[PDB]
RNA sequence: UUUCGGGGGUACUCGAGUGGCGAACGGGUGAGUAACACGUGGGUGAUCUGCCCUGCACUUUGGGAUAAGCCUGGGAAACUGGGUCUAAUACCGAAUACACCCUGCUGGUCGCAUGGCCUGGUAGGGGAAAGCUUUUGCGGUGUGGGAUGGGCCCGCGGCCUAUCAGCUUGUUGGUGGGGUGAUGGCCUACCAAGGCGACGACGGGUAGCCGGCCUGAGAGGGUGACCGGCCACACUGGGACUGAGAUACGGCCCAGACUCCUACGGGAGGCAGCAGUGGGGAAUAUUGCACAAUGGGCGCAAGCCUGAUGCAGCGACGCCGC
């Protein structure tokens, strides 16, 4: 009797991370785009909708996305302080 | 200094202390020459003296002296290190 | 180490135990991974209760029973079973259900009448 | 605690029979004292009150155990004075009362107290032991030829026993078929205005 | 064995000592903290995990010491030096490992860009161990998987104050190095001139957070005692060491305040553990009894330890019953 030398690790599914979409404010920093994320909350007490913008910092290696456009972002490790978002495909540009 | 195995723990961490201090002392001075040979330009002697303290590095870690992970990336870049250069 | 133990509940006089997989650096009365059983020993039988497929399961992965929970396995055959040893019945008594309630009722309206 | 004063000046503040074997009380139907003449202003809540005090010191509760009884039959799914009525129809004491056994709820009380009475084959001397349904009540066997509890045995029809209590035997056994409903409980007094009361 | 002053042996047993494991849990308090501290939901293709469970392989070979012991020195004390001597599962060198760690080349495949996976294939270099017991017998090393416990990052949520409008220069971003278990200005050199703010930045005030609790028809308001979960601290401030793991309450080092000892050279303390004392105050308890029960540490086990805990004492302080 003998059991086998290797045992394969169980199969993990890989974590669901976010996206989302956003507009480019700046691209002055090397490598990095900040990104406005629009979202839309019912207020706690008085219950209008609420829309409030997050600005948010994202890596792209080339600068292929400039001042103006409309992007879309995933989030990823900390790639510096800050960054957490990497920018996926520059979806419409303007 | 109050309970009775504090006080043999004293004396027990003191000498531990010393053996991984000169362990790493020993670690240090064997990356340091590496470094000195790659700064110099000579790939036969960098490339003898990344082999003794590559298992340096790894007999260091069995001894729990420093972990692994941190021999793996000492490794990792001195052998980088005499690629480039 | 994963730990198979019994944490208090109930008052003064009454000390009620539930069966919970917590590590062993975990206070008695601290958050649990698990309640797989209860055992109530004031009673007559003493009450126990496992959760079998659970007990099962941590016995498996290697949870470690304290001494009076592995007397608990082994009154309802959960050790034996995990073990391979025989006696995996168990020897559980059960409390005698008392009479019910209308059935009584009923003997006392003959019983005068 | 329990309240031990004269029992006749309370049905007369009431104006209405607690005992309701009291010649005292005919004899004299006004308030107590002085001035138990003398005309009353109205108000609502001296109404409300009174009604309260004539559930309450009827069935022998103190306050703090009675507004306990309300915030239970107010929780209950019924409506609130059926619920409270019929909470208090079974205590214990109340239950040996409606049976005969007694002549007062003072003297039910003090019996079921003193330990007298069984439930179910286990001794209670709880007086606010609350009766359920199927249950039997028994007296033990030293207190069956005790001198007061022989002369209950042969002072059968005293009151009319309601329908969900039943005595079969000259052992004096009673059994309860179910709890009363509003129907089945007769007191003289007004419900609705102790609900009222607590709402305020 | 005796003479009866003692003197040997045994190792059942066991003081002191070496060594292992534990001492990071458990218990206390709420000073600080307006912060990823906490609550809730995610992320880790960016990570660690002693003891426990379950596969695989192994456990070869040598060496030099030292505590204790004995002799002796210094010191008032705390403590400390030298010589001689002894052992190990203490320490140390080598072989073997090719599962594993590092590097070069190269194939397939899955995605979410770094990348991940196929223990992919291949070349070169390298990484361990420990014995004891004779009995329910316990152990040691590497490595695959699991279980448990964590670390780090992010969305959203819960105070007052513009009679607080600008703040920031490792500061915002990049590359080459360093550092860590791991990602990252975390650190560092250079380069770019950015980053955060009336969706209140930067200041000031107050405050541990939560499950819950009180009130209220509800919405809301107030609150966080006990019990339960996180966090923070341990005379004050700073620091690291040992370790799988450290705010290291009953560890260490330094500085300060305070108390104490001294031979004046120098030493020794830390109840926000349990009980208790003084003090402050309108006001809050016994210098109990047990490890019998439950949980924890060590031990093959018998067992030992446990002011966790289970209980007892005192106060109508509260609720409930009579
Ligand atoms: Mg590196
Ligand atoms: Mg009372
Ligand atoms: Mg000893
Ligand atoms: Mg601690
Ligand atoms: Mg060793
Ligand atoms: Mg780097
Ligand atoms: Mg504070
Ligand atoms: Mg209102
Ligand atoms: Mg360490
Ligand atoms: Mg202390
Ligand atoms: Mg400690
Ligand atoms: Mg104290
Ligand atoms: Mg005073
Ligand atoms: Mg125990
Ligand atoms: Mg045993
Ligand atoms: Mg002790």
């Amino acid at each position: 009797q003998k059991g086998p030398k290797y045992t394969p690790a169980a199969e993990k599914p890989r974590g669901r991370r976010k996206t989302a979409i956003g507009y480019v404010v700046s691209d002055k920093m090397q490598k990095t785009i900040v990104v406005e994320l629009e979202d839309r909350k019912s207020h706690p007490l008085y219950g209008k909708i609420i829309r409030t913008t997050k600005k948010v910092k994202a890596h792209d290696e080339n600068g292929e996305a400039g001042i103006g456009d409309r992007v879309s972002l995933m989030e990823t490790r900390p790639l510096s302080a800050t960054k957490r978002w990497r920018l996926v495909e520059i979806l419409e540009k303007a | 200094a109050n309970i009775k195995s504090q006080i043999k723990r004293i004396r027990t961490n003191e000498r531990r202390r010393l053996r991984n201090q000169s362990v790493k002392s020993s670690l240090r001075t064997a990356i340091r020459g590496f470094r000195e040979a790659v700064d110099a330009g000579d790939k036969d002697k960098a490339s003898e003296l990344l082999h003794a303290t590559s298992r340096k590095l790894d007999k260091a870690a069995s001894k729990g002296v420093i972990h692994p992970n941190q021999a793996a990336n000492k490794k990792s870049a001195l052998a980088l290190a005499l690629n480039k250069l | 180490a994963v730990k198979i133990k019994l944490t208090r509940l109930g008052k003064i006089r009454n000390p009620q135990y539930r069966i919970i997989v917590a590590d062993a650096r975990t206070r008695r009365d601290g958050r649990a991974i698990e309640v797989i059983g209860r055992y109530h020993p004031k009673e007559e039988p003493s009450l126990i209760q496992i959760d079998s497929e659970r007990a099962q399961y941590w016995l498996g992965v290697g949870a470690q029973p304290t001494e009076p929970v592995l007397a608990l396995l082994k009154i309802t055959g959960d050790w034996q079973k995990f073990k391979g040893l025989p006696g995996a019945e168990g020897t559980l008594k059960v409390k005698e259900p008392k009479p019910s309630k209308l059935d009584l009722f009923n003997a006392a309206l003959a019983e005068a009448e | 605690a329990r309240y031990t004063g004269p029992a006749t000046r309370k049905s007369r503040r009431l104006g209405v029979d607690l005992v309701g074997g009291d010649q005292s009380f005919e004899k004299r139907p006004y308030p107590p004292g002085q001035h138990g003449r003398a005309r009353i202003k109205e108000s609502e809540y001296r109404q409300q009150l009174q009604e309260k005090q004539k559930a309450r010191f009827s069935y022998g509760v103190m306050e703090k155990q009675f507004r306990r009884y309300y915030e239970e039959a107010n929780r209950q799914p019924g409506k609130t004075g059926d619920n409270l009525l019929r909470i208090l129809e079974s205590r214990l004491d109340n239950v040996v009362y409606r049976a005969g056994l007694a002549r007062t709820r003072r003297m039910a009380r003090q019996l079921v107290s003193h330990g007298h009475f069984l439930v179910n084959g286990v001794k209670v001397d709880i007086p606010s032991y609350r009766v359920s349904q199927y249950d039997i009540i028994d007296v033990k066997e030293k207190s069956l030829n005790t001198l007061p509890f022989q002369i209950a045995r042969e002072t059968a029809g005293e009151r009319p026993i309601p329908s969900w209590l039943q005595v079969v035997g000259e052992r004096q056994r009673i059994l309860v078929h179910q709890l009363p409903e509003r129907a089945q409980i007769d007191v003289p007094l007004t419900e609705q205005l102790i609900v009222e009361l607590y709402s305020k």
